[PDB]
């Protein structure tokens, strides 16, 4: 018995300092990990090898985010898809102002429509003839608006719905459609997205002031009072598009989080045109050539054209990480590190 | 029994003694090796066999 | 900044919200403040849950009254955390360690949270030591373990706290370690006597009070046994001398639990208790304990609802104990004192290897003897007592002199009859019982046999009521 | 002297070779957290009961699957989940390693050893919810698993194959019953033959460290820790640990079974694993039922207690013997658990505080105590010599009420009387000394051939007690060849009649008088 | 397509969501797959109520170890069939009628709906009958009826299987008649036991076995009767022929409902039993009856919860029952057999 | 403490109905002058064994 015992103490630290070792070692291997992390030449000398990696890893069938849809429960998603592609038949009639006062009718729509939430049930209500409702709509707003958008106000209503503020988001939807459709016009597109990320960087960062276009119970408008104040404290936020999104969803934020909303909006954005959104985290900004076989790769893998973001952070130590729709390929030397630490016997 | 059970008490008494003895000569001469083998993760983790 | 604002306040549990990346992990100890200048004062709150959306649900220490929805809560980023060292000997403490006769002391001294694992596996070995108390029944039916765990099992009002004080009395006033008091969830006026108690017995330079009494809001009689357990452990493991530990009733720690687990939103499971009793419980007593080399004597009370042992919390407190003194109301209202009932109470060590093979059978005789006469009880009220044996009666005479003989004047009852206490060897109360059990005793009236010492005092009662022995 | 240069040059083995691609991972994020139940939202490809990986080595289980997120147990150190962490997913359901490197050891309900004596050498792994054998897999119970205990061994036989139920208040010796079941099976072990081979599985739900650590030291005076492994969900442990614990104890000991080899094992206090499982059911809000269980708790019980079988040929025959106990509260077998189990089980052992107390130790009533099984789990010369004494005890117990007026009683009913209380004075034992079925066999020879009848009833054990010793010092055969022939054939019971007769004429009562008829 | 998929796996109890014009009728039998190959199998979901928005909750029949949120469910547009006629004699069914002995046998036999509704009221006989079995104890003090309900209360070692081959024998040589045996929550030993036991006795090929086994969630065990049942309402309906049906532990049949009932979240009844107790079952002993000539006698072990005869389930199961019959060990010993207990059994 | 009050002892003519083998007072001599408290000594022992 007492030779087990001893024994067991004996592999008992023996086990110990094996351990101590290992980990002690790991973190001098981080120690050296840095000084091989001072350069550039071979920071991307190393995301060179984890994109030739993933040139070696495709396929998969992944979906694409219809950002609202996905919240949907269903004979919801079908109104919404019909009503959508029904605003894409809509909005090849119009012209710019045209559109934009679209938004301008629609969005104080919703904010009616969401602060007197006693009639949005009564036109919710999915009892079979809408005419009823149709009239309770037009005889409500006709001689607000023009005649586009309590036509498809009429189409929204018509549809029935799973939820009650589903139809006011509906046609939030719509609003944004439209205004991304007149950005379109304007062939404007890729600046209204690179401007609507970075300033998605810009704020959930930020979140003292991200917090404070959040307080719902202020009238709506307080909040993009101060948001122009900021916005256009200098405008190289140098397109009014991204203005007027962002206002509508200030406009009617509901208690939903901006730090995610605005970036909701940034990916119904790019959705719009049919991509799926990327985002990536390095240690340092890259070439085009590393923007190109990024693309180009995750594109084959995922089966569908595809947009890159960047959020650069040298904590990651080189490397690069890519997060899609919910799943992930972190190659980050840190990551790794942590791995390889994770990992001792 | 008892004379059993005494014996191999202090029998791991001053063999934990050995134990020690043992374990912190050893605590220092595994350090030569922190280099060594580090290296070998150090690319093994990076790709490059520097 | 990074602090943040109370949103709902119902009752003893409050939400705070966070901005996004601050929200603090479990357990942390957040302030916040009450500003109306009667009740101003400063709330710890402790985090209990996570709610989402970076809503967190904390349960308050202070009674919330004066509590404004909005006001700010700071994250001191680490849980609650009490003093430690050997500074605490001597001093009365809340249960979030501010000291009560001194305000002020300890504030410089090593501070640890409240909030620990218990022992690796490898660390735990069974103790098999008696500890001898000097009580007949105590030492007889139930031998308490040294370094072991020890409870009191009773209803309302039986005699845990007397005997409690007992064990004060007995075990630590001539202890050569370290004593931890914890009060969970009693009264004030027991505390402030056990307080001067053990101020007059020059006890107190050797203990450290710990009370968060039934006056305080869930959260207190949640976290004070944590925290006398907390310097307890500090004292096993850095300071390594023979601690006791005392806990007044450890079922006001699952009783504040479950007082506040509807609030908390969890669904409630038999009885009313929280779906999370015995993990609970687990998490807690696991921690009472003695590792190999360091002792914790522990003893407690443990409050028995409604006088009903299956009862989920006794029940589930039963099985973390070494030796358990199960106190009776039928036992109460006979008039012996104190009131264990011999046929439930148990322990572990009552065993042919340790306490020896006299005591073992002496133990089980008594034990035979007193199940035969509950066997009887009820015949003899009904057809009464000549319908029986000679065997039989012979059995019950015998039976009702040792029942009575169990029975003790204690030194903590010298208030309640007027009468010093007594202290009674073990191997005096083992021939005594084996002479009861003979049946030497069978001419001493069933007087003379109540609340006494030894065989002597038998004796100077049995002359004073006419009888030899 | 110590290893060195092997450690540090084993651990420059693990790192060199550290090769960890970057694979593509389908991750979650935690949304809330409380009381042991985290709440992940993504992962749309998670399995139920799929095991995940939270940050710092933290393991959970995917109970709750819905649309909007996952409800997973933390299987440990819950107090490090946040809100916003990130969750990876394993792509396996629980499974434990399996494998012989287990005996003797204290692990994990996961299969990690949690005594400190390094790291178990796993044959395979094994799933937990793996079916239990297919009703034409299986086999008639037909071979005894002798618990060494008389009161079990004769009234109750338990065979391999089946599950029997030890239920009792507390304190009444249950975990000592099982004990001692397992302590007996040492000279089964010594025989080195695999047919009689009994490996052990000790279940420990819910217990005090302390109290697991005195039963492993038990079974370590009593050398039984070569073949018996200890599965410890300690109190302090998850009530995900304990609620799996029993399914790790039955995951290992079926490899053993599906191996050709005979196993038991003891879960100790289902009750407590019962009551885990309705903490974790009621923390996912699953509806509560009677006594607020889940309603799947009958399935919990029945689904861990239906893969102990005894398999037929042409699957090795091996055999997973079950001993589920259940802790009662004022003796209320009618309560839900103790109601499921007893429904489940092939037979139970009712353990009461009243008969321990008046000195009936194992505190078995055999009056309500059954085994289903019965005879067919019996050697020979064990049915011979108690089925006799059933009904004797019926007798006695229906006639004790006249124990002071046995001089008004027919002869037969004296007679009965004194033979029944001998007969219990006969199934009396002692803790931790299990005794051999020849033994066993013996001592109820003496208790029904009548030779107790001139021994007073306060000196039949320690009668009985020195007759085995006496023949097991003198006469060696006749235990030899009930041993190895599992019957009592007439010459032997007339040299152990002589036997017996040359003891009492040899034997001493303690009030001075004799024992010769 | 017409396609459903998982939504929510909490337990037994699965939640599938369907095209708008694809929602299953009530107790459909729908088919979801576990491909994980550690536990590859085929769930057979049973639906057990609509919760709108095309969500239908349904009870899995087999544990839902392995699923995954999203697979594909089919639909099989009709109830859990069981193989009918007379080949299922001489085989072990499960309550989804899969051959135990012989897997895939019965898969082209003629298939039948475990729920069906008992006969008409202008069908039923209005005149009780006397079923003579030929044994003197039975025929004398416990007349059974024909087309009637017989607890029995024989415990263990006391004979039961024996009288159970007995009344086999009887019914499929003085009646020309069959017997199926509905184990309802059977131990898998005591199953075994019983295959093995009437093999080799040769009432085997007079018997069909349906086994709702111990480790099965509470589905198939609350669906054994009924598939039975449904086997018996054949031999009796089509084939025209006297059946015997054993249903032991008929108490197991009602706490797999009790069960059933709460994972559903359903509000407990008095004491705990579903609030739909004494409606399960009447919808089961109402189709044990006499039709048109031919019979459906039942002979069902009953277990009394706290040996209390006023509990909601044998106070409930009591209703049906016309005959009793209790197997003593008293009787046992004395070598009388059929050990029954003649003060204590009792007829109507 | 408690004093425990029973419809039974009421009727018995036991007025006032205290119980004196459950009722109790948990200061005892302390709130008693002293003449009571040596009179009174064992007085509740005495009527519960009685
Ligand atoms: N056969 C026996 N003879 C004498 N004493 C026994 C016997 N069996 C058990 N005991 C004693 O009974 C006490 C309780 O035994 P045990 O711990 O086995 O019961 P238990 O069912 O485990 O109770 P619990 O689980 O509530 O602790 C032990 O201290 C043991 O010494
Ligand atoms: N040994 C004793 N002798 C006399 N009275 C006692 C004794 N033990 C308890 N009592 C009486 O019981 C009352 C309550 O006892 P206590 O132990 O304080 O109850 P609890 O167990 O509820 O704390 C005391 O006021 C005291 O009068
Ligand atoms: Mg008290
Ligand atoms: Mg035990």
């Amino acid at each position: 018995q007492g030779a087990r015992q001893v024994d067991l103490i004996r592999a008992q630290l023996t086990r110990q300092l094996r351990l101590e070792l290992g980990h002690e070692s790991v973190r001098q291997a981080r120690e050296l990990v840095r000084n091989h992390v001072a350069d550039q030449a071979q920071q991307s000398a190393t995301v060179d090898r984890f994109l030739d990696q993933l040139d070696a890893m495709a396929p998969a069938t992944a979906d694409v985010d219809y950002p609202l849809l996905a919240k949907m429960r269903s004979a919801s998603r079908r109104a919404l898809t019909s009503l959508v592609d029904w605003f894409g038949t809509m909005a090849q009639d119009l012209d710019h102002q045209g559109l934009t006062t679209l938004a301008g009718e629609l969005v104080s729509v919703a904010r009616l429509l969401d602060r007197e939430a006693v009639v949005t049930r009564y036109l919710t209500v999915p009892a079979e003839d809408a005419t009823p409702r149709i009239r309770l709509i037009e005889r409500l707003v006709s001689g607000k608006v023009g005649a586009p958008t309590l036509e498809v106000l009429r189409t929204a209503v018509s549809k029935r719905w799973s939820a009650n503020s589903d139809l006011i988001d509906a046609i939030e939807h719509v609003s944004r459609q439209a205004l991304l459709e007149l950005a379109e016009r304007a062939g404007q597109v890729d600046e209204v997205e690179d401007q609507l990320f970075r300033f998605s960087r810009i704020l959930d960062v930020q979140p003292r002031l991200a917090i404070l276009l959040g307080d719902c119970a202020v009238p709506a408008e307080g909040r993009v009072r101060l948001l122009r104040k900021v916005l256009e404290r200098a405008d190289s936020t140098v397109n009014p598009v991204v203005v007027a999104l962002l206002s509508h969803t200030v406009e009617l934020l509901r208690g939903q989080a901006v730090e995610e909303a605005v970036l909701f909006l940034a990916e119904v954005a790019v959705a719009r045109r049919g991509e799926i959104v990327a985002q990536v985290g390095a240690a340092a900004e890259l070439s085009d050539a590393q923007r190109t076989r990024l693309t180009e790769v995750l594109s084959r893998i995922y089966g569908h054209p595809v947009t890159v973001q960047l959020h650069i952070d040298a904590a990651l130590l080189g490397g690069l990480s890519i997060a899609v729709g919910d799943e992930v390929i972190d190659g980050t030397l840190s990551s790794r590190l942590a791995a390889a630490e994770a990992r001792l016997p | 029994r008892v004379r059993a059970e005494q014996q191999v008490a202090s029998t791991l008494q001053t063999a934990h003694e050995q134990l020690k003895r043992e374990r912190d000569a050893v605590e220092l001469d595994l350090r030569a090796h922190v280099g060594t083998m580090s290296a070998t993760l150090a690319s093994r983790i990076l790709g490059v066999d520097l | 900044d990074t602090s943040g604002r109370v949103v709902r306040v119902t009752g003893p549990v409050v939400d705070v919200e966070f901005p996004r990346g601050s929200i603090p992990e479990l357990f942390n100890a957040l302030h916040a403040e009450i500003t109306f200048e009667s009740l101003a004062k400063t709330l710890t709150l402790e985090v209990a849950q996570h709610l989402g959306d970076n809503l967190v649900r904390t349960i308050s220490l202070q009674p919330t009254d004066g509590l404004v929805r909005g006001v700010e809560v700071i994250d001191t980023g680490r849980s609650i955390s009490v003093p430690v060292g050997e500074g605490v000997k001597g001093h009365v403490f809340n249960a979030l360690g501010d000291c009560l006769d001194e305000p002020g002391y300890g504030e410089k001294f090593e501070h640890w949270s409240i909030h620990r694992k218990p022992p690796a596996f490898e660390e735990l070995e069974p103790r098999t030591e008696m500890l001898e108390t000097g009580l007949k029944v105590v030492d007889l039916l139930t031998p308490y373990v040294r370094g072991g765990k020890i409870a009191l099992f009773g209803g309302a009002g039986v005699g845990k706290t007397v005997l409690i004080q007992e064990m004060i009395n007995r075990i630590a006033r001539n202890f050569g370690g370290t004593s931890v008091f914890a009060g969970v969830g009693e009264r004030t006026r027991e505390g402030n006597d056990l307080w001067v108690e053990l101020a007059e017995a020059n006890v107190l330079k050797d203990t450290a009070l710990v009370f968060g009494q039934m006056d305080e809001p869930p959260g207190t009689r949640m976290r004070v046994a944590l925290s006398a357990l907390t310097m307890a452990e500090w004292f096993r493991d850095e300071q390594g001398q023979d601690v006791l530990l005392f806990i007044d009733n450890i079922f006001r720690f699952t009783q504040a639990g479950s007082e506040v687990s509807t609030l908390l939103g969890r669904m409630p499971s038999a009885v009313g208790y929280q779906p999370t009793l015995a993990d609970e419980m687990g998490e807690l007593q696991e921690r009472i304990t003695s590792t190999r080399g360091r002792s914790i004597t522990s003893m407690q009370a443990v409050y028995v609802p409604a006088d009903d042992y299956t009862d989920p919390a006794p029940a589930t407190t039963f099985a973390h104990l070494d030796a358990t003194t199960e106190l009776s109301r039928a036992v109460f209202s006979k008039g012996i004192f104190p009131a264990v009932d011999p046929l439930a109470s148990s322990s572990t060590i009552l065993d042919p290897s340790v306490v020896g093979d006299e005591h073992y059978r002496v133990a089980q005789e008594v034990i035979r003897i007193l199940q035969r006469y509950k066997d009887l009880q009820d015949i003899i009220a009904i057809l009464g007592i000549d319908e029986l044996s000679e065997e039989d009666k012979q059995l019950v005479n015998r039976a009702r002199r040792i029942e009575r003989f169990l029975s003790q004047n204690m030194m903590a009852a010298e208030q309640f009859t007027g009468q010093p206490g007594s202290t009674v060897p073990v191997k005096e109360t083992i021939e005594a019982f084996d002479r009861l059990c003979k049946g030497d005793f069978d001419h001493v009236p069933e007087q003379a046999f109540f609340l006494i010492g030894g065989l002597d005092d038998l004796a100077k009662k049995a002359e004073s009521l006419g009888a030899k022995l | 002297t110590i290893p060195a240069d092997d450690i540090q040059s084993a651990i420059e083995e693990y790192v060199s070779s550290f090769t960890a691609d970057t694979s593509r991972e389908e991750v979650g994020t935690v949304v809330d957290a409380g009381d042991g139940i985290a709440h992940v939202e993504g992962l749309p490809s998670v399995m139920t009961q799929e095991l995940l990986e939270f940050p710092g080595g933290i393991l959970g289980v995917a109970l709750n699957l819905d649309e909007h997120s996952v409800g997973a147990v933390i299987l440990g150190d819950f107090e490090n989940i946040e809100e916003g962490q990130q969750v990876k997913r394993t792509g396996e359901v629980l499974s434990v390693p399996v494998g012989d490197g287990f005996l003797g050891r204290v692990v994990n309900p996961l299969g990690q050893p949690i005594d400190g004596r390094g790291d178990v050498d796993s044959d395979t792994r094994r799933a937990l919810e793996l079916q239990a054998p297919s009703v034409v897999h299986r086999q008639g119970v037909k071979e005894p698993l002798q618990t060494g205990i008389k009161a079990i061994d004769a009234m109750t036989p338990i065979g391999r194959g089946q599950r029997q139920l030890i239920i009792g208040d507390r304190k009444t010796g249950k975990t000592a019953v099982c004990v001692d079941t397992i302590l007996n099976q040492r000279q089964n072990w010594e025989s080195g033959d695999p047919k009689k081979q009994v490996r052990c599985v000790y279940v420990a739900i819910g217990q005090k460290g302390t109290t697991i650590a005195a039963v492993r030291r038990t079974l370590e005076e009593g050398g039984a820790m070569d073949y018996t492994t200890i599965v410890a969900a300690a109190a302090s442990e998850s009530a995900g640990f304990k609620w799996l614990a029993p399914y790790t104890g039955s995951a290992i000991a079926q490899h053993w079974m599906y191996e050709g080899k005979h196993v038991l094992i003891i879960f100790d206090d289902l009750t407590k694993q019962a009551e885990a499982y309705r903490a974790i059911s009621l923390l996912l809000r699953r509806p509560p039922g009677r006594e607020a269980y889940p309603g799947d708790v009958f399935y919990l019980h029945s689904r861990l207690l239906e893969r102990c079988a005894k398999l037929s040929d042409d699957l090795g025959g091996g055999s997973l013997t079950g001993l589920p106990i259940i802790e009662t509260k004022a003796n209320d077998i009618s309560a839900y658990i103790p109601t499921n189990v007893i429904s489940i089980t092939d037979g139970q052992c009712f353990l009461e505080t009243d008969l321990f107390n008046q000195g009936v130790r194992p505190a078995i009533n055999v009056g309500v105590s059954v085994s289903r099984v019965g005879g067919a789990a019996q050697i020979k010369a064990m049915k011979e010599v108690a089925g006799s004494l059933r009904l004797d005890l019926s007798q006695y117990r229906e006639l004790e009420a006249f124990a002071a007026f046995a001089s008004d009683l027919d002869a037969a009913s004296k007679a009965q009387l004194e033979r029944g209380a001998r007969l219990v004075e006969l199934l009396k034992q002692p803790q931790s000394q299990p005794m051999p079925v020849e033994e066993q066999v013996v001592s109820i020879f003496l208790g029904t051939g009548g030779h107790l009848d001139s021994v007073p009833v306060e000196d039949v054990r320690r009668f009985e007690t020195e007759l085995l010793d006496h023949m097991r010092a003198s006469e060696e055969e006749i235990l030899t060849e009930i041993r190895d022939s599992q019957k009592l054939t007439e010459e032997a019971a007339d040299k152990l009649t002589e036997v017996i007769k040359n003891f009492k004429k040899g034997f001493a009562a303690t009030g001075g008088g004799s024992v010769v008829p």
